[PDB]
């Protein structure tokens, strides 16, 4: 099974450059994806699609090419920002009552 | 279909059924003398339902130029060879279908 | 004389990393106005559509009739939608074989020539390739030099 | 190691009000 | 100069240390907290730091943390207030705070303010920043003290001794020491070498004749 | 009632009371910042995200500057280009060459907003050095590298009005205003390590991740 | 090799800059901090029947770790004995000191 | 066609400059103050706002924005359907080097201030006004409060304000130490219990200010005129000074003159004419002068080829790139050195930058350590370029004008001693061996194993 999805921006950057594209990628499976080498401690596999991804333009292209090649595939819709305009000046609004929480800038 | 230029590089885009007629002009036209070439490869496009680019340079020693021709292919949509106007393209095509 | 001394006897404080003073000044050198990889061409695109109008209406260094303001504005865009149901071949079958002499009176009366790839001459053209006057192996041997 | 000026006692007043102060305790927002 | 924008836990700064207001310094909050909008009594942090200071020597973090208490609000915000602002004394000070203008205009007028320093230095023996072994003068440079007409000048805890002269500070210095025994032996505020307050020293060149009053006004009420 | 306004030439529509940055980010232009976090208060320090707008001497804060009936901005002009590079040349005069060393290295917005919009080479050669401070215990889950600090004030925003924990802060002034908890305390929240993430240097960043 | 300071310390930080630009993947990197706190590496492995000899580690270094020495003779009877782990290359770094100081001496200046 | 300067006693406006009558109301009513106070109060605020804006009177405290238009804006479409409070802010902060002014008025004649934040209320429809002192002016404070007190005892001022059946309340706040708190937005935020952190403007104060409520901030004596404007006219005060610089103007002289004092004169003085006639001139003659700043360290330096025929307003200062500021004059005679007298302006600024904005708590420490090493020559001729750009990218990109204070100083001295700066660099190169890199090393740090860019 091959997973369909917008990649999620990084919580820790801003940039949204890797969010722009439809992602396809493989399931790790139960066994074989990665063990221990006894010699040196690497990290062995026997997953030959471990480090493949596939880039699609829209969702529907990467169905497209799924079915086409016969992979089973999920498809993850992404998470969308909920709009909320924002302002400076609600950090001084007037309080008519009990402050409720200081501000600190 | 359309026609591109960046800097110096002018690219030529066709549809596949053209592929004998347009390089036939680009060889025996007089104000196209396109005699060799240079090479021919493939670029694979997965979110294309063309998924195959196919990319041909071309040269013109007489006229000291260069062209780029390129046409599409699928998974089973052959594309004519132009073995028949190039010799050199033999080996070319082969590395394409490999 | 060779190899002596050794390079890796070359005294380290005499060499000296150069810099260039317009991309190393500290003063007037801000990066946006030497970002010439920023600043690279994006590819100039023309489809069939496009070459049409540009054969019906000309283009903006000429065009084909006067284009002003109102009246111009929507036969500019009669132009497009045009260009985008029928095709050049179309286009020049209606308009007929004054057409077709249009377009090569655009080159000139005969049909353009591939541009050259050397601006040594100061213009893009072919090289002139010419024997050289020093024949290196005279003309004792199959093989000759050119400039 | 040098001594300082902290109060010794909890009911020490180390620095002396100040006159701004005392016309504060006189301040009063209703006409005499 | 060395100031720390982070607490340091010694034996004379800790939470330990209890602080509790006077009952006669209670009286001076009472009316300090009327001049606010109630629920915006936050806006007395700096009167308040003010008065703990008076009373306690400096701004411990125990004064800090009253201070919050009476204000409910959270300590971090009263931190903020008491590093951000300089006349918190959040280290312990000596008796008498000299603080000597040392901006342009006090370095050029009059006599240089470097000799105003100069004399400092030599009268406690001590650089700036440092406290006298006796505590009674902790010393340090500031920045425009709002005196320069008459500079050079210096404060030491409410005080403007302005149009300083090296041999006048250091002469100040000791009336401010005899004065801890003696109160009648304490320096004149003011400016020295004889100017009022900030007139030429030679003479008015205005407010010479009798100050006009309400006896000329537009006749339009 | 949305608005309608022109970002480098192209048109977009959004709700009056908005922040400009956030009709950029709608029309799809890319603005830098580092202050403005799309869940915390807008703050207006950092001065990455200044873009040119029509009828405006002073070039303005996009995450501040409300969206009006008919503005034009322009986030490309040469005023743009100055605004950014003498920015993030401010932003990395005493910021500490640690970037080997540091955990943000490689998911750097500093790294990769001063590589996108700043100069090539710095200019801050000084004898006198950079500003070093001091390092704040402030629990065992966030590790603290405090010359990395930048003073966008996010773990501030987030910790005060997000996670209800009024511990940290900023204390001192100018050049040597400082985060951290005034008093080394433990930062009592359950959502403290949210802040690893906010911030966008390295900073404040997870001790059981350190260097791993 | 790897290098130390004068004073012995490791010059390495596990910065991971010539793993990532290894045009192979030759090397092998894990760190955590050290009993003293110092961001130090835990394995550094070279597989020298993978590594190019491209000098892109040595280039990317920003504390002069990695570096190739002038050595060439050290062929081996198995393939394992070229399977370096930060115990051989740290031993090379010791035995090889004066050249690798006296060749980044030479040429520092063009680097 | 006629020289405007030296205005008679008669016609001046702070009567008690000099000290000779004790603060008491007594002497106050004396003076004309608290005379008619009744009666403007009961004239229409758009007829107090219509004296201020034909007295062409402009801010004092710096900016020198007009006043009758700055105080129209917080009488906005509806005022009057709202419950919030509104406030009107005294900024009796005085931080900028060179000014002595505001200490004065708060001293010597208190009730002119507060007569003033009365008059001054009315017109923009404040509830309570704050004055806002910096908190070592301890005394003045003191002696501002008992006029309070006693303006509060006799009616004048609180529920009935001279029976005119207008609520007032004038409150004091005491700063703790801080040059930003005189900015408009620092205070707002200093009063509210905060440190003096500016606040950006879209929100403008007129509609959130203190509190979140209607605020106007207003420098101590442009308030303390106000009523002496209403009581004698603003076409009185619309008579001293050029077209657009009116009124009578405060001014500090310190520095190198032979009698530093603290004058009342008038709006486009020659400069000249009121350091010689009020002064004494300067030490040595005016053919020793260097240089002077005209209006406080804010503003940009001038030299003694523009201080020959420079006038004292808004409008000439500014034509020879410079600024009236507080009109804070510090001269410098011929035996100073103007590269550290501007060092220290630099340090002052450095020590003074709250440190919210980047461009200006990186920058101002920058911008010190350069002049620092431009003391000793201890840098290339090409820093100063590198200096000035510095400089201008600071400029305008900041949230309050504490940034342009810090930039200005270093542009006017970059604009007008130069070769002073050149010259030492020259001295420092002639000791060392050459000339030294980019940020103050010397030609010989690489032969010393030092760390050298190359382009340094
Ligand atoms: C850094 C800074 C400091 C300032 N300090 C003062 C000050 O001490 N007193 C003052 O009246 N204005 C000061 N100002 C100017 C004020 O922001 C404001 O213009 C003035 O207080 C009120 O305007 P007005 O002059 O029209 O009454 C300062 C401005 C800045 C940017
Ligand atoms: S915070 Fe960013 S720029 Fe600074 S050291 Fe870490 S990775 Fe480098
Ligand atoms: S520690 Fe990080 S999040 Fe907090 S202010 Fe500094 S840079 Fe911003
Ligand atoms: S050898 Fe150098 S580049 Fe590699 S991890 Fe160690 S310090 Fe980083
Ligand atoms: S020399 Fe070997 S280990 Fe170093 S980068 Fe090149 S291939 Fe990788
Ligand atoms: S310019 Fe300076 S004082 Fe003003 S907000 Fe920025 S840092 Fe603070
Ligand atoms: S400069 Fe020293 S008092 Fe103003
Ligand atoms: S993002 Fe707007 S100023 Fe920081």
């Amino acid at each position: 099974t091959v997973r369909i999805y917008k990649p999620a921006k990084p919580a820790t950057q801003s940039g949204e450059k890797n969010t722009q594209l439809w992602r396809m990628d493989w399931d790790v499976l139960g066994k074989g994806h990665r063990w221990e080498n006894p010699l040196m401690g690497w990290q062995s596999s026997a997953d030959f699609m471990q480090g493949t991804h596939l880039t699609f333009k829209t969702k529907e292209d990467a169905i497209a090419f799924a079915e086409k090649q016969g992979y089973e595939y999920f498809v993850q819709e992404p998470n969308e920002r909920h709009f909320r305009p924002k302002a400076y000046a609600n950090n001084f609004l007037y309080s008519p009552g009990k402050l409720k929480h200081i501000r600190t800038k | 279909q359309q026609f591109s230029v960046w800097k110096d590089e002018l690219t030529i885009y066709i549809c596949p059924t053209g592929v004998i007629p347009v390089f036939s002009f680009l060889k025996y036209n007089t104000n196209a003398e396109f005699t060799q070439v240079s090479d021919i490869t493939a670029v694979d496009f997965p979110t294309r339902e063309m998924r195959f680019e196919i990319v041909y340079n071309l040269l013109s020693v007489r006229h000291n130029a260069r062209i780029r021709v390129k046409t599409y292919a699928d998974e089973v949509t052959p594309v004519p060879s132009i073995t028949s106007l190039y010799m050199g393209a033999n080996w070319y095509e082969r590395e394409v279908y490999d | 004389y060779n190899r002596n001394p050794s390079p890796g006897d070359n005294p380290p404080l005499e060499y000296t990393d150069p810099v260039t003073i317009p991309a190393g000044d500290i003063a007037d050198n801000p990066y946006w106005k030497r970002d010439f990889r920023r600043n690279y061409p994006r590819p100039s695109v023309i489809a069939q559509a496009q070459q049409v109008a540009l054969l019906s209406v000309g283009s903006a260094a000429q065009p084909r009739v006067e284009l002003i303001g109102e009246e111009g504005t929507k036969a500019l865009v009669a132009a497009e939608e045009e260009g985008k149901e029928k095709g050049v071949a179309k286009y020049l079958e209606e308009k007929g074989a004054e057409e077709a002499k249009r377009v090569l009176a655009l080159t000139g009366g005969l049909p353009p020539t591939p541009s050259g790839q050397t601006m040594v001459t100061g213009q893009w053209d072919v090289h002139k390739y010419g024997l050289a006057e020093e024949q290196s192996y005279g003309g004792s041997y199959p093989c000759r030099s050119f400039v | 190691r040098p001594s300082f000026a902290i109060a010794r006692s909890p009911n020490e007043q180390v620095f002396p009000a100040g006159a701004f102060y005392e016309s504060i305790l006189r301040w009063n927002p209703n006409p005499v | 100069s060395d100031t720390l924008m982070v607490h340091r836990n010694t034996p004379e700064n800790n939470p330990d240390i209890p602080f509790k207001f006077t009952p006669e310094n209670e009286k001076i909050i009472e009316q300090i907290l009327k001049r606010y909008p109630p629920q915006y009594k936050k806006a007395a942090v700096m009167p308040l730091l003010d008065l703990g200071q008076r009373q306690h020597g400096f701004c411990s973090i125990s004064v800090m943390n009253e201070v919050a208490r009476i204000l409910e609000m959270p300590p971090m915000r009263v931190y903020e207030v008491a590093s951000f602002y300089t006349m918190y004394n959040r280290t312990p000070v000596g008796k008498f705070h000299v603080q000597a203008c040392t901006t342009t205009p006090c370095q050029l007028g009059g006599c240089g303010s470097d000799a105003i320093v100069k004399a400092i230095k030599e009268h406690l023996g001590i650089n700036q920043g440092e406290t006298t072994p006796d505590g009674l003068f902790t010393f340090i440079e500031v920045e425009c003290l709002g005196a320069c007409v008459n500079a050079p000048m210096v404060q030491i805890n409410d005080d403007y001794y302005e149009d300083l002269t090296p041999e006048t500070i250091k002469q100040v210095l000791t009336a401010l020491k005899e004065s801890v025994n003696d109160v009648s032996k304490a320096p004149k505020p003011g400016p020295q070498s004889g100017r009022q307050s900030c007139e030429n020293s030679a003479g008015l060149t205005s407010l010479t004749s009798e100050p006009w009053g309400p006896e000329k006004t537009r006749p339009d009420l | 009632a949305e608005v309608e306004l022109t970002i480098d030439g192209k048109k977009v529509s959004i709700e009056a009371g908005s922040a400009l940055i956030q009709a950029c980010e709608k029309a799809g232009v890319v603005v830098p910042r580092y202050c403005y976090h799309e869940k915390l208060a807008i703050a207006g320090n950092c001065r990455m995200c200044l873009v040119e707008v029509e009828r405006s001497p002073k070039p303005v804060a996009s995450c501040a500057w409300p969206v009006q009936a008919g503005m034009v901005v322009k986030t490309n002009s040469p005023l743009t280009h100055k605004a950014r590079e003498g920015v993030m040349e401010f932003l990395l005069a005493n910021h500490p060459l640690d970037c080997p060393i540091c955990d943000q290295g490689g998911e750097c917005d500093l790294q990769d907003q001063s590589m996108r919009y700043g100069a090539d080479r710095g200019r801050f050669h000084e004898i006198g050095g950079k500003r070093a401070v001091e390092d704040k215990n402030i629990g065992p889950l966030i590790k603290t590298s405090m010359n990395r600090c930048i003073h966008c004030t996010r773990c501030v925003r987030f910790m005060n009005d997000i996670a209800g924990a009024p511990e940290l802060g900023s204390t001192g002034r100018g050049n040597d205003l400082q985060i951290g908890t005034y008093l080394e305390k433990n930062l009592d929240s359950e959502l403290s390590g949210n802040v690893i993430d906010l911030c966008p240097v390295g900073a404040l960043t997870s001790k059981p991740y350190a260097f791993r | 090799a790897l290098r130390r300071y004068p004073s012995g310390e490791e010059r390495c930080i596990a910065c991971k800059l010539c793993e990532a630009v290894c045009p192979a993947q030759a090397i092998t990197i894990e760190a955590e901090e050290r009993a003293d706190g110092s961001r130090r590496t835990t394995r550094y492995d070279i597989d020298m029947t993978k590594c190019i000899y491209c000098g892109f580690c040595q280039e990317s270094c920003p504390v002069d770790a990695i570096v190739e020495s002038p050595n060439a003779e050290y062929a081996t009877e198995t393939r394992e004995e070229l399977l370096y782990n930060k115990e051989k290359l740290l031993a090379n770094g010791d035995k090889w000191e004066p050249e690798l100081a006296a060749a980044i001496r030479a040429d520092a200046p063009y680097r | 066609v006629r020289t405007y300067g030296g205005l008679k006693d008669q016609d001046r406006i702070f009567q008690n400059l000099y000290g000779r009558y004790p603060p008491d109301l007594k002497h106050a009513k004396k003076m004309g103050d608290w005379y008619k106070t009744k009666e403007i109060l009961l004239k229409g605020h758009d007829w107090i706002i219509g004296e201020i804006k034909a007295s062409g009177l402009r801010g004092r405290g710096g900016a020198g924005f007009p006043s009758g238009l700055k105080w129209s804006f917080m009488n906005f479409k509806d005022w009057d359907k709202d419950n919030k409070p509104r406030y009107l802010v005294v900024n009796a902060d005085e931080g900028e080097p060179g000014t002595c002014k505001d200490r004065e008025i708060m001293r010597k004649d208190p009730h002119k201030l507060v007569e003033g934040c009365l008059v001054a209320g009315r017109a923009m429809n404040a509830t309570a006004a704050y004055i806002y002192i910096r908190g070592e002016f301890y005394q003045e404070a003191a002696i501002l409060q008992n006029a309070i007190n006693e303006a509060y005892a006799e009616g004048l001022i609180g529920k009935n304000a001279c029976g005119s059946g207008y609520d007032f309340d004038v409150y004091i706040h005491r700063g703790a130490g801080a040059y930003v708190c005189g900015e408009e937005t620092s205070l707002i935020e200093s009063l509210e219990g905060k440190p003096g952190k500016p606040r950006l403007k879209p929100p403008f104060p007129a509609a959130v200010g203190l509190f979140g409520c209607p605020s106007t901030v207003a420098n101590v004596e442009t308030v303390s005129v106000a009523p002496t404007i209403c009581r004698r006219g603003g076409a009185w005060f619309a008579s001293f000074g050029r077209e657009r610089n009116h009124g009578t103007k405060l001014f500090c002289i310190s520095g190198h003159v032979n009698n530093p004092c603290t004058v009342e004169e008038e709006m486009s003085i020659p400069m000249r004419e009121l350091i010689e006639k009020h002064c004494g001139g300067v030490r040595g003659g005016w053919d020793n002068l260097l240089a002077v700043i005209p209006g406080g360290s804010s503003t940009p330096i001038l030299p003694k080829h523009i201080c020959d025929d420079q006038l004292m307003d808004f409008d000439a200062l500014k034509d020879s790139q410079s600024g009236l500021g507080t009109a804070a004059v510090i001269v410098m005679d011929k035996s100073t050195d103007v590269v550290r007298a501007i060092s220290r302006l630099s340090h002052f600024y450095r020590h003074e930058s709250c440190g919210q904005c980047t461009p200006c708590r990186e920058g101002s420490k920058w911008t010190d350590q350069i002049m620092k090493r431009f003391e000793k020559g201890m840098g290339r001729p090409r820093e100063i370029d590198m200096l000035q750009e510095l400089t201008k990218q600071v400029e305008g990109h900041t949230i309050c004008a504490l940034g342009e204070a810090f930039a200005w100083p270093i542009q006017g001295l970059i604009r007008h001693f130069r070769p002073e700066l050149e010259a030492r660099m020259k001295k420092f190169a002639e000791e060392t061996g050459g000339q030294a890199l980019a940020g103050g090393w010397t030609h010989d740090s690489r032969q010393k194993g030092r760390l050298v860019s190359p382009g340094m």
